[PDB]
């Protein structure tokens, strides 16, 4: 199976640079170009380069000529992204993409997961967990507040409530750290009796928190 | 260069009606092949965008035969001849015949639903946030629709400009109605100096708009 996976999220400051791996099995390594896409928020998506494995060759585009630099290990069918001067607007999620055609046919291309960049000032911080408590149909949920970078992941009961869970976008604070809620619906009738626990993960700080949310 | 020109940019289908998305190259994506380089793709956030068609019109393994693609040249179709709830997201088309690989602006396709008012819920501040020295109110309106909704913030009735965020989910994969979460933020101090807290939410399902509120620390 045709399998290209990406090293992990990235954090810097300005000015620092960021290496971006992509792993490959189950293919010809060097039979294809790999490519890379980004996406920035708010943005459409961007064709940053490309890399062609039997000879090495590189093509950047125009807005990334000496900024970046692509190569790659025949060895270990690996290709690799560095992106250097990083600024804030090169926060975005980054792609390799296996191409279309290996010079005799064409088809679908296979992409990578992604790797988030996030460029900012700010400094990693694990988030604090709060509970929005409740008191026929209730509402509660958890405040998941000043942490940094994005993501984090909330689950219910450890994966077993998902019916009228809103786990809603982060917002950005105005001290560079981003806050977040997630809530659901249950019976009334449950409060007191169901325990009701939401399952806060934020890799970056390596914080995971399991908190229960009661009535009032 | 290529220019890949995508419209429309919002479409709002009511489900069970057939939907169609264009793509226009500035010049034909043809024969240095067979194939004409054109893609169709949906973005899913937090991993790899889905092929839906691939090379003009071959439908990827797995994505429903309401999905179908066709063009010759500089003018290409996605076409779903039956919307349905789930098909809700943003759709791209893109070109490989050069690089740079360049995109199409991209279609939101919004399923038209019957109007939901909100159903509004408000949470004071935790004790456990306020020994921390900080205070979050938190407005949620549940399962409404359509998306367009005002939130407005009352602290002993003086309407609060500036110190709310808010964020809205995408619409719903099942009932296609939206979500939204306002925060209201205050220090602890300004939090204990007032007793009325209160949201107030306009919506077209609302004849008038709805006032959620509490009075601090009463059970």
């Amino acid at each position: 199976q045709v399998q290209l996976v990406q090293s992990g999220a990235e954090v810097k400051k300005p000015g620092a640079p960021v290496k971006v791996s992509c792993e490959t099995s189950g293919y010809r390594f060097s039979d294809y170009n790999v490519h890379w896409v980004r996406q920035a928020p708010g943005q459409g998506p961007e064709w940053i380069g490309r890399i062609s494995p039997n000879s090495g060759g590189t093509k950047y585009a125009q807005k990334f000529q000496g900024r970046v630099t692509m190569t790659r290990d025949m060895s270990m069918n690996t290709a690799y992204m560095e992106l250097s001067g990083l600024r804030s607007d090169d926060t975005a999620v980054y792609y390799c993409v296996r191409g279309h055609c290996d010079g005799t046919t064409c088809s679908r291309a296979y992409w990578g997961q992604g790797t988030l960049v996030t460029v900012s000032s700010a400094s990693t911080k694990g988030p604090s967990v709060f509970p929005l408590a409740p008191s026929g149909t209730a509402a509660l949920g958890c405040l998941v507040k000043d942490y940094f970078p994005e993501p984090v992941t909330v689950s219910w009961n450890s994966g077993a409530l998902t019916s009228g869970v809103h786990t809603f976008p982060a917002v950005l604070q105005s001290s560079g750290l981003y806050s977040l809620s997630s809530v659901v619906t249950v019976p009334s009738s449950s409060l007191g009796t169901q325990t009701y626990i939401c399952n806060v993960n934020h890799k970056p700080s390596n914080t995971k928190v399991d908190k229960r949310v009661e009535p009032k | 260069d290529v220019v890949m020109t995508q419209s429309p940019l919002s479409l709002p289908v009511t489900p069970g009606e057939p939907a169609s998305i264009s793509c226009r190259s500035s010049q034909s994506l043809l024969h240095r092949s067979g194939h004409k380089y054109l893609h169709w793709y949906l973005q899913r956030p937090g991993q790899s965008p889905q092929v839906l068609i691939y090379l003009g019109s071959n439908r990827a393994s797995g994505v429903p035969d309401r999905f179908s693609g066709s063009g010759s040249g500089t003018d290409f179709t996605l076409k779903i001849s039956r919307v349905e709830a789930e098909d809700v997201g943003l759709y791209y088309c893109m070109q490989t015949l050069q690089t740079p690989w360049t995109f199409g602006q991209g279609t939101k396709v919004e399923i038209k639903r019957t109007v939901a008012a909100p159903s509004v819920f408000i949470f004071p501040p935790s004790d456990e946030q306020l020994k921390s020295g900080t205070a979050s109110v938190v407005c949620l309106l549940n399962n409404f629709y359509p998306r367009e909704a005002k939130v407005q913030w009352k602290v002993d009735n003086a309407l609060q400009s500036g110190n709310s965020q808010e964020s809205v989910t995408e619409q719903d994969s099942k009932d296609s109605t939206y979500s939204l979460s306002s925060t209201l933020t205050l220090s602890k101090a300004d939090y204990e100096k007032h007793k009325v807290y209160a949201c107030e939410v306009t919506h077209q399902g609302l004849s008038s708009p709805v006032t959620k509120s509490f009075n601090r620390g009463e059970c």
